[PDB]
């Protein structure tokens, strides 16, 4: 559970993310299919390489709804209640895949935002991108 | 893959007394069941809307009846999981996109069925040896992928 | 989330184990310490010979746990609430484990309860233990 | 170790640039912070209460200084981890009784470090190189567990 702490931690720090959030959201899904091969099962339909608009359309997507999940902090599961669907009835994506992009995600973001990615916000955004990833997943079964 | 002859006799000889066609059909059909998400593969199968609706269907027996046979042959290969899964691998990866997560998943329901079939016979050496064989099959279908 | 079936599910399989869960709690540990080893490095104090009294005793406390949480399962956060705080504060056990040891209990119980066990069943069971292990895991940070 | 000759070069040419102990006390500092049930093995070090603590306590710095030490020497044995580090691994197993999934953690939080540290230069190339090393010692460090 995010306490007021994590939640005033995670609003400032993608305050800074501002309007690279897209840039980001693509960066973060580069890492991902490199680091994490077995990720590039869900997107046989995309042109993987790198620069691909398929990528970066679906970063700006992501980091858009993580905006929006930090705007509705207290109130996750019926902010994403639409992605949360989507997730479980039709695209189905395996539990663990949720680590490796929330891993990417923060590597991305202390890359970037440096003076920003201190270790207690680090702590607050690992455990926020936590529970986004157990909203996404539960509605599975 | 480091089996002890042990845990190769217990598994070799256990397996002997397997109806693979029937606990092929069983395994697949519970990690449909079990694991909703992974019918993703498998709309072409039919109706998969309920237990019985998915135990019962033709094709998903049909086709554990096929994973479960791949899976008999590694175990004639135990020393060569890799090479004798190969091909497997390089089809799982290029043409029908299974996440390997899967096959672990895959691996831990066939451990309870064969619980189920076989009672106290399943002892928890017994066990032990079967998870490394699954945790080796898994390992060996993922390797080719890129 | 547990459907009113999984309920119906658990609370049938769960009475017709009786009084052996303090038994299929322990056969449940001594397989989850043959099958995956790093869960031993949690109990270094235990005698984990095979018939260890330890391990019976440790086996029964296990079971009873979950007994409590079949009586009490519409209400599980409350019912387990010491028992998270126990885990979270001082164990400190790392959630992978309870994986591990959920699916040696589903071992056991299929081992032991060859007609009630349908995929119905093992579905539901499988969702309640992991219902359990998210409420044990929930204050960890 | 399967990483590929402009994969190992990636790696070490980063690694000439690192100062181990500034990493080494941040990784182990940020990983208690983070992930607080890994401060079981820590009780002794002293106050862990907050992230400030925790960065400025002089033990976790040292401690931090000498498992960067040894990883550093691992990366000059990339042929051959498992060799390199069989020791520790029965040392973390038998007398300090380590869940070796701490590792795959620790690992984690080492190349969010290194991100933090480095910039533009950590790019995702050599990012993916990175994952494997530290996948790769982990599992050096799991092996001897029984
Ligand atoms: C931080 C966690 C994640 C969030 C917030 C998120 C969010 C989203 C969003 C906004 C969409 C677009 C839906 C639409 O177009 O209306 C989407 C689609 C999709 N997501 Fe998730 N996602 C997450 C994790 C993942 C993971 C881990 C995977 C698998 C590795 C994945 C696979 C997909 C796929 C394959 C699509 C459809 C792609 C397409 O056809 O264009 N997502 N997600
Ligand atoms: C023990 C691990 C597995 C083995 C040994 C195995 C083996 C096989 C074999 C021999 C084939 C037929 C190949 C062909 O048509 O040329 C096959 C096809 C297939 N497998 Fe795997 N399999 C395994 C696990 C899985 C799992 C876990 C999934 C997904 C949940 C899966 C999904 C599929 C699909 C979708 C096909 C093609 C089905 C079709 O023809 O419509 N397999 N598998
Ligand atoms: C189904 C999930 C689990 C339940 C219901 C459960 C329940 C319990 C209970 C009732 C106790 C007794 C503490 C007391 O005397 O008040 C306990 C202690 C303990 N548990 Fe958990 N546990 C679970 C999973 C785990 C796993 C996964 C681990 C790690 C492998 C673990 C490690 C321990 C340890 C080390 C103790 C202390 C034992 C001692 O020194 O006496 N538990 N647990
Ligand atoms: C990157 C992987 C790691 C490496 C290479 C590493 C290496 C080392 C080394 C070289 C020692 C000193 C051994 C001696 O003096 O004989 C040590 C001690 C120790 N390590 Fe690890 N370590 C790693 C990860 C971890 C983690 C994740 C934990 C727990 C969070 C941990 C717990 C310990 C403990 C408890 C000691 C003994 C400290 C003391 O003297 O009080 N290690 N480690």
């Amino acid at each position: 559970v995010l306490s007021p702490a994590d939640k005033t931690n995670v609003k400032a720090a993608w305050g800074k993310v501002g309007a690279h959030a897209g840039e980001y959201g693509a960066e973060a899904l580069e890492r991902m299919f490199l680091s994490f091969p077995t990720t590039k099962t869900y997107f046989p339909h995309f042109d993987l390489s790198h620069g691909s608009a398929q990528v970066k359309g679906h970063g700006k997507k992501v980091a858009d709804a993580l905006t929006n999940a930090v705007a509705h902090v207290d109130d996750m599961p019926n902010a994403l209640s639409a992605l949360s669907d989507l997730h479980a009835h039709k695209l189905r994506v395996d539990p663990v895949n949720f680590k490796l992009l929330s891993h990417c995600l923060l590597v991305t973001l202390a890359a970037h935002l440096p003076a920003e990615f201190t270790p207690a916000v680090h702590a607050s955004l690992d455990k926020f991108l936590a529970s986004v990833s157990t909203v996404l997943t539960s509605k599975y079964r | 893959m480091h089996l002890t002859p042990e845990e190769k006799s217990a598994v070799t000889a256990l397996w002997g007394k397997v109806n693979v066609d029937e606990v092929g059909g069983e395994a697949l059909g519970r990690l449909l069941v079990v694991y909703p998400h992974t019918q993703r593969f498998f709309e072409s199968f039919g109706d998969l809307s309920t237990p019985d609706a998915v135990m019962g269907n033709p094709k998903v027996k049909a086709h554990g009846k096929k994973v479960l046979g791949a899976f008999s042959d590694g175990l004639a290969h135990l020393d060569n999981l890799k090479g004798t899964f190969a091909t497997l691998s390089e089809l799982h990866c290029d043409k029908l996109h299974v996440d390997p997560e899967n096959f672990r998943l895959l691996g831990n329901v066939l451990v309870c069925v064969l619980a189920h079939h076989f009672g106290k016979e399943f002892t928890p050496p017994v066990q032990a040896a079967y998870q490394k064989v699954v945790a080796g099959v898994a390992n060996a279908l993922a390797h080719k992928y890129h």
